[PDB]
């Protein structure tokens, strides 16, 4: 109802489960209802432009978005006596944590479900005119019921689907950043979020992230050596990009994606291929990913969850600590 | 989402009236606060939507707090400061304070006390709580442009209508109109007022010219009476003089 006014001592604080941009992230429990929540703390006195514009962003966008596969901001409370706390439904894990835990195995059917849910959320989020711009595993939460929620909307923004106007270039973390960004596109599309998810899909089938470098040039090289070199034959508009000439990879590699990942099942591989098209205009939409063979018929509610550790909340922070 | 609209009875029982502030003095306090927000943001070169968002926070703030307890210019600065962040057009609080110093006289700026920046920063917590963290707001400008763009008769008269109605939206922001009616409705009202002052028959610019109630194409269930009411409130700012 009326947010920001109830006191944070309505909650019992259990522990720090995340360190965040503008504050620590806590696991806590509602003292009245017994509900589990996550608290993102917002410190105010340290910073001199007051309440963090990034928290303002998450608040503005999350309030507009209501979907079963997008994290819900329940309310906002305060230290009553002074910081604010953003309150979310508690999610037992995130994907980065689970993966680096080695406490679970995701087979094809788990992957079927995760990708189905993640894609329905992104489609909803794209059909509301928002880009996420920071899709990666630590930003995908999973509860013990096996439900996926897309989270961390701190870098999201409105985009125009009628007009074409310019947006910030440095937006997605590098290992999940698409070729058009790496070549300097500023008038980009929701296709940049699909590329990210394509990386998630591969990363769920293999152990680690699929393209790992430490600089943009080396990153584009890694991409190229598997996805093929950017060139007009597969991507006519590539020549219109600022860094196409300066960032040409070592060779003109031919695409070898279906070879380098032959362990991935056929239906999945087709999706993987289609999500990792170099040319964003050839890349599937979220809606198209969902019409593909791999996800078309998939109904997550009628599928059993993987057996997730009920005794250990596998979040990014916990993993890199141990 | 909360409810942000009050009737006439409610507006006559604001926290400022309850503490004995006369209606005329509260009306002047809101004008002054609103024009102050408008003038500071303009000198900082801010988007008209950013000014409007600031002013709407301002009008909402004083449905919950009294002017006798919260000096109006400090709140004004706080609301513009917050609006900038919300509308993705940030200005440093230090810039808002200098501009405020520039535009106010000594007594007026006295409101900010010994540490002007820190009076703004502490108010921001209270502001955010009062507006219930409902940050997103829409204004009549966008609807005025959307509706006028579907009018078809005379390119020149239509532009005169839009320009003058635009000015009335600016005026309307100095009044509690945004606490009374949705932006769409205000947008229709300023078109209606401009049309009458310009002796324009707006019906004739639509697909149904024989129908005097031309606005039903844009908004549902708005009686003439409400439009005339909005007109009188706006016209009151051109009071005898002014
Ligand atoms: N609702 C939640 N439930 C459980 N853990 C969460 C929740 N939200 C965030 N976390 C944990 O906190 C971490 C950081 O939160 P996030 O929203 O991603 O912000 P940021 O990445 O900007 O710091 C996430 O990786 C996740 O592990
Ligand atoms: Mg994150
Ligand atoms: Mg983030």
């Amino acid at each position: 109802i009326d947010w920001g006014k109830r006191c944070v001592d309505k909650f019992d604080i259990i522990g720090i489960i995340g360190e965040g941009t503008y504050g620590q992230v806590y696991k806590a429990r509602d003292k009245d209802t017994g509900e589990m929540v996550a608290l993102k703390k917002v410190r105010l006195d340290n910073e001199k432009e007051g309440f963090p514009i990034t928290a303002i962003r998450e608040i503005k966008i999350l309030r507009q978005l209501t979907h079963q596969s997008i994290i819900n901001m329940k309310e906002i409370v305060t230290d009553k006596e002074g910081a604010f706390y953003l309150v979310f439904e508690y999610m037992d894990h995130d994907l980065m944590g689970l993966l680096e835990s080695g406490l679970v195995h995701f087979n094809e059917n788990h992957i079927k479900s995760f990708m189905r849910q993640l894609m329905e959320g992104l489609d909803y989020c794209h059909k509301k005119n928002f880009l996420h711009r920071d899709i990666k595993c630590s930003n995908i939460l999973l509860n013990n019921r096996g439900q996926i929620k897309l989270a961390d909307f701190g870098l999201a923004r409105l985009y125009s689907s009628e007009e074409s106007r310019p947006y910030t270039n440095k937006v997605i973390t590098l290992w999940y950043r698409p070729p058009e960004l790496l070549l300097g596109e500023e008038r980009y599309t929701p296709a940049i979020d699909v590329w990210s998810c394509g990386c998630i899909l591969g990363e769920l089938f293999t152990k680690k992230p699929i393209f790992q470098a430490n600089q943009e040039l080396a990153q584009l090289e890694l991409i190229s050596r598997i996805c093929g070199s950017p060139c007009p034959a597969v991507w006519p508009d590539v020549i219109k990009l600022p860094y196409f000439n300066t960032m040409k990879p070592k060779k003109q590699y031919r695409r070898k994606l279906r070879e380098e990942f032959v362990f991935i099942p056929a239906a999945a591989l087709d999706l993987f291929d289609y999500m990792l098209a170099l040319d964003p205009s050839k890349r599937c939409t979220a809606e198209q990913a969902l019409q593909c063979e791999f996800l078309r018929d998939v109904e997550p509610s009628k599928m059993p969850p993987p057996d997730l550790p009920l005794w250990q909340d596998c979040h990014e922070l916990w993993s890199k600590k141990r | 989402k909360p409810c942000w609209y009050w009737d006439k009875k409610d507006l006559a029982h604001t926290p400022s009236q309850l503490e004995g502030l006369d209606p005329a003095t509260e009306a002047r306090y809101r004008r002054e606060g609103a024009r102050f927000i408008f003038d500071v943001g303009t000198r900082l070169g801010l988007h008209y939507d950013t000014l409007a968002t600031g002013i709407i926070y301002f009008h909402r703030f004083y449905m919950f707090h009294s002017f006798k307890q919260f000096p109006r210019y400090v709140t004004g600065a706080c609301c513009l400061f917050l609006a900038g962040k919300v509308e993705e057009t940030p200005k440093k609080c230090k810039d808002i304070i200098k501009t405020a110093r520039s535009l106010l006289n000594d007594v007026q700026f006295g409101q900010f006390g010994d540490d002007p920046k820190e009076e703004v920063m502490v108010l921001e917590r209270i502001l955010l709580q009062t507006i219930k963290f409902d940050l997103q707001v829409e204004h009549p400008y966008q609807f005025l442009l959307k509706y006028a763009k579907q009018l078809k008769g005379d390119k020149n008269k239509i532009q005169k209508l839009v320009q003058m109605a635009w000015t009335f939206v600016n005026d309307s922001l100095c009044t509690t109109l945004s606490l009374q009616w949705e932006p769409e409705i205000i947008a229709v009202a300023v078109m209606y007022l401009a049309g009458r002052l310009c002796k324009f028959e707006i019906q004739e610019w639509t697909s149904k010219p024989m129908y005097r109630r031309w606005w039903e194409q844009f908004v549902q269930d708005v009686p003439v009476d409400v439009l005339e009411d909005i007109c009188h409130q706006i016209l009151d700012l051109y009071s005898q003089g002014k």
